[PDB]
């Protein structure tokens, strides 16, 4: 409900995107249905990004978990320094970090399978910290999120 | 200047997709 814009729900939505990306889907209930959403909006804004951006991303090296974090933080805040914060910002954070796992995929000198939890992790953390508030004002994931991007 | 360059490209997609989406 409200406490969806704690970090433990935020680091789930957050590792089921990667695990998507990732091809990995988990067994056991599956994801939620705002997990559900996000993955098909923020594969789009992935796709796009990746496209327009394809020249410049080619020119950058994730080679560790410490660079991809380093990378996402700088990115974050350069994205985020004008104070805006909106739906359609929060969706390229998780098509950025489904940008940097397939990156890591490709480049990470010493591979680790636990990887795309410690992006989880870092993404969470950005996520909450700087516009945790604003998602609970605008009705958090369940009525908020959701109610923008779900199928009419 | 490759920071940046990412940070506008994600600002302009998600600023679209908050107007369009």
């Amino acid at each position: 409900g409200m406490t969806d814009c704690e970090f433990g729900y935020i680091y789930r939505l957050a590792q089921d995107y990667l695990q998507c990306v990732l091809q990995i889907p988990q067994p056991g209930s599956g994801p939620s249905k705002t997990s559900r959403v996000l993955q098909n909006v923020a594969f789009s804004v992935q796709k796009e990004v990746e496209k327009n951006l394809k020249s410049c991303l080619d020119n950058v090296n994730v080679v560790s978990v410490d660079t991809a974090r380093t990378l996402f933080n700088q990115v974050m805040e350069k994205e985020f320094e004008d104070g805006i914060i909106n739906w359609g910002r929060i969706v390229t954070i998780f098509a950025f970090e489904g940008i940097l796992i397939k990156k890591l995929l490709r480049q990470q000198i010493a591979p680790d399978v636990d990887t795309y939890k410690e992006i989880s992790y870092f993404v969470a953390e950005f996520i909450m910290n700087n516009t945790g508030e604003w998602i609970r004002q605008n009705g958090g994931w369940e009525n908020g999120f959701v109610k923008k991007f779900e199928p009419k | 200047q490759r920071v940046v360059h990412i940070a506008a490209g994600l600002r302009r997609t998600g600023d679209q997709l908050e107007a369009y989406g």
